[PDB]
């Protein structure tokens, strides 16, 4: 499912591309940790909780990079 | 993924380099004399995978190099090779080659022949389904003794550990730290989208009084690029609120963890026992943190009667079997890809020896086993057979036929 991506984000996170970070929907990745089809050990719910927060971090990591170029590009011509 | 092959050089009774023939994907059984090198082999695997041996004192460094007659070695290595033909290891090879080398003041891993950090490995493994939280991929008779004699308290000390109620908190903290480190970016972001917002608003009033220049040309581009970021911040501002719903629901479920893993493992317990001892009846009893003081066992081999016995009143190998049943029920609650067993039948007769060999023939279809025995019953369930000889200050391990193994444990 999508949990394979979150899983991969929690441990071997360097196998996620910018396009995967962007295309990934945090809202529905959460929706499938909270309502799992095979209810999971609390030990792996926390592994997932970390994988999500990695992506949320890395999303903000890119937005803030983009948001600065957007500022210096218009601060320049003006 | 399973263990396809192992290589040892310089490690305990293994002076010269030994390259074990590649394993069956199912039940492998090793046989050998006393002090021959069985439990040394299992220790080599552990030197690579098991989390305890990741950080070694300078004396354990010395207690691993082959100490003996010749030029007393200064470095030793072990290489495991995993059959990745299930891609459970996040890597685009059919075989993964993880090795660890050690000397005095020297300790380095090698993932497919390139160096890595000890932390790198423990993450690559965790994501293959191989917890550093899981101590039960490997069972020695040390643990079966320790678990048959153990009191009702030490067994509750075992559920608290299985519920994962402590690693969850370890991650839950690792999470709230990022969550805050990230919540820092969000106030930086939410601030540049206030400069760009107002710098673009005056740039529009400049544009309207005309009814410098290169900014006025592509204003609508700046406008268009900005509202795209606004979209992304509204994504964050919305996934944040979502992660909070998650964190909330997990803390509710941590306080149901212990009561939860009890009922599962109790149910698994009675299952494993009723097929190890067909006819039997066994159960776990919660007894008076919390007001939980212990987890005791109530077994009735004798069919199921008013011949239930609390567990310390059981026989000596009856306690061995029940400890083995508990280890089976717990692994069901947390499967691993391969299991190492080091003399588990040592205290059971010949009938309970079979019943354990039978019940491993079942689990072999779904995971790998490598085991050592002294009696021919864990030999019928098996698919490949090895012997360990000791010949000339060193250990040799080679493939033997199934009759070579029975002739060795029946003579
Ligand atoms: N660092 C070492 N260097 C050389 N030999 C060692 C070293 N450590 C242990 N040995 C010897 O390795 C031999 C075999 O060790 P083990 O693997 O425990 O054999 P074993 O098959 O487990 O024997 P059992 O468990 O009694 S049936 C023993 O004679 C040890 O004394
Ligand atoms: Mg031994």
């Amino acid at each position: 499912g999508p949990l394979a991506k979150i899983w991969l984000a929690a441990h071997w996170d360097k196998k996620l591309t910018k396009a995967h970070v962007f295309e990934c929907n945090l809202e529905s990745s959460v929706e499938s940790i909270i309502s799992p089809k095979v209810k999971m050990a609390l030990r792996t719910s926390g592994h997932l909780l970390l994988g999500v927060v990695r992506i949320y971090h890395r999303k903000a990591k890119y937005l803030l990079a983009d948001c600065n170029e957007a500022f210096i590009k218009i601060k320049m011509a003006f | 993924m399973y263990i396809k092959q192992v290589i040892i050089q310089g490690f305990r009774s293994y002076r010269d380099q030994t390259i074990v023939d590649p394993f069956s994907s199912k039940h492998n059984v090793i046989v050998g004399r006393n002090g021959s090198g069985k439990s040394n082999f299992f220790y080599a695997i552990q030197f690579v995978l098991s989390d305890e041996f990741s950080h070694l004192r300078p004396e354990q460094r010395l207690a691993l190099l082959h100490e003996g007659t010749g030029p007393r070695v200064i470095s030793a290595f072990v290489e495991i090779i995993f059959d990745n033909s299930d891609n459970r290891l996040p890597i685009d090879k059919e075989e993964v080659s993880l090795r660890r080398v050690i000397g005095a003041k020297k300790d380095q891993y090698f993932l497919d022949k390139k160096m890595v950090t000890k932390n790198d490995v423990m993450n690559l493994l965790e994501s293959a389904g191989f917890s550093r939280s899981n101590p039960y991929y490997i069972v020695k008779q040390g643990k079966i003794n320790q678990m048959a004699t153990a009191p009702d308290s030490q067994r509750l000390k075992l559920l608290r550990e299985v519920a994962g109620t402590r690693v969850y908190d370890e991650r839950k903290e690792e999470s709230i730290s990022l969550m805050k480190e990230t919540e820092g970016k969000r106030e930086k972001i939410n601030e540049l989208l206030k400069y760009i917002e107002e710098r673009l608003h005056t740039l529009e009033e400049e544009k309207e009084e005309l009814a410098n220049k290169k900014a006025l040309d592509q204003f609508v581009n700046f406008s268009e690029q900005k509202e795209k970021l606004i979209k992304r911040q509204e994504e964050l501002d919305r996934g944040y609120k979502s992660i909070m719903e998650l964190m909330n629901v997990l803390e509710l479920r941590k306080y149901e963890a212990i009561q939860l893993t009890f009922k599962q493992v109790s149910k698994n317990f009675s299952e494993v026992f009723q097929k190890l001892v067909p006819g039997g009846k066994a159960t776990l009893v919660m007894k008076k943190v919390d007001q939980f003081t212990g987890v005791g066992i109530r077994v009735s081999f004798t069919g199921k009667q008013g011949e239930m016995r609390e567990m310390q009143q059981l026989s000596g190998g009856q306690k061995s079997l029940v400890a083995l049943a508990l280890i089976f029920a717990i692994q069901k609650c947390d499967p691993a890809p391969f299991y190492l067993f080091d003399q588990i039948d040592q205290a059971l007769d010949a009938q309970h020896r079979k019943a354990v060999s039978d019940m491993i023939m079942e689990l072999a279809v779904h995971a790998q086993f490598i085991t050592t025995t002294f009696r021919p019953e864990l030999l019928e369930s098996a698919d490949k057979f090895y012997g360990v000889k000791f010949r000339n200050k060193v250990s040799h391990i080679d493939v033997i036929t199934a009759e070579m193994a029975k002739d060795f444990v029946e003579d």
